[PDB]
């Protein structure tokens, strides 16, 4: 998962 | 006689525009009035049976683009319990903390929830507390139409489950609530235009049993005035 | 055959929404749609000569209430100049500063300005800056259609004559503008409900002639791959 | 990167967890 | 905390  | 002295009175109830957003996004808005206040909750069943009117907190959805993101913003709103509780006694808005989410607020802009200086406080749980005096307000709203002062602040921001995102993009935070009590963003805008010229303008207060008011800046200022004398310092 | 394929025809415009704010307020908001594209121009008018559409940023007004601050904000007007360009060339956007106010730019959130990353640059005055790229736009579009990224960011703000406001509230700057080219957004919101179910859901790409598709998950990730195998990269 | 979510009720730390089994 | 204009020219 991308958290940016 | 004073028509701004109807936001006061026994009995009144002022609307307020609730808008959540979640990791940066609008994903509701919806205009309460009610006695009680209101109660940001996130199912709508488990707690039927608190006081404030239930504002149910939209699920995310179920996508495959973003579901570990909105896993969390979904765990969030499950916390909730019996909600963020918002509501006006008087001259002055309480909060309580109803449920698990541990939740920060602040008095900021309508657009940015974060002006840098950090939460004005944790919302209490075992106990309500202040989060807004309309006493000040109507100081500074004054001082700003004699020009002596910046617009004041009315936007409540409650961040919801996550410490306040000081020195932090606030688009990142999970679920950021905006509560506006509409009439004070009537009075800011009213004011705003009354500096222009003294044309008469049109405010609604978006308060109980209060129509229209056309008034110039100098009858404005003159009702504000009167109002702050009998508030309470 | 490829719906998508459109956004890069020759003779076709972007629609563009431009946002101004003046100390965090919206004062302004357009849809501007023009072969030249764009510039942004504080009402000096001064040359007729000039290509993009100009797009005039309003007097901020004569209050009793912010009397000090609107006078800011009308000085930075008053030193548009030529204004600030904005045009794009197939997949590629580009900005020059055509007058005397240095201007800062990112590409970010719809809501929020500064990420906290600072500016991703400066609009030059004497050559094109380049600010934007479809390419991997639509590379990161497609990753995000596939749950292992974000949605890429597509919102242009432009902080003019002031530093970027890094590290500092947004709302403090005199002259923040907001430039999404529509088809972005609508891009990202058709994925983002496409994820949701194998239905149908409608996308208008706003640009000339443009007319709302109707497409599968399955149909708008074709096509975007299909999309993105005709552009360039370096 | 992640979250870190601020809800009480989320029980103690695995170390501050007595281990019964 | 007056705003540090940044315009060339003049």
């Amino acid at each position: 998962t991308d958290w940016s | 006689e004073n028509p701004l002295k109807r936001l006061l009175v026994p009995g009144e109830e002022w609307e307020f525009e609730v808008t959540a957003f979640y990791r940066g996004r609008q994903v509701f808005q919806q205009t309460i009035s009610c006695p009680e206040g209101l109660r940001l909750v996130g199912s709508e069943v488990g707690d039927r049976t608190l006081p404030g009117w239930p504002v149910t907190l939209p699920d995310p959805g179920m996508s495959l683009t973003d579901r570990g993101v909105m896993s969390y913003v979904r765990h969030v709103l499950s916390c909730l319990g019996g909600g963020l509780a918002l509501w006006r006694a008087g001259q002055w808005l309480w909060a309580q903390r109803l449920g698990h989410c541990h939740t920060y607020w602040a008095v900021s802009e309508e657009l940015l929830p974060n002006s840098g200086h950090g939460p004005d406080g944790e919302v209490p749980k075992d106990k309500e507390g202040g989060v807004f005096d309309l006493g000040p307000f109507i100081v500074d709203l004054i001082t700003f139409t004699e020009g002596s002062g910046r617009s004041p602040r009315y936007a409540l921001w409650f961040c919801v489950g996550e410490s306040w995102p000081q020195d932090q993009p606030w688009t990142k935070r999970l679920v950021m609530v905006k509560v506006v009590p509409t009439c004070l963003r009537a009075l800011v805008e009213m004011a705003r235009v009354g500096g222009a010229s003294s044309l008469e303008n049109t405010v609604d207060l978006h308060i109980s049993n209060s129509h229209p008011l056309s008034l110039t800046s100098d009858q404005y200022k003159a009702y504000l005035q009167d109002l702050v004398e009998g508030m309470d310092f």
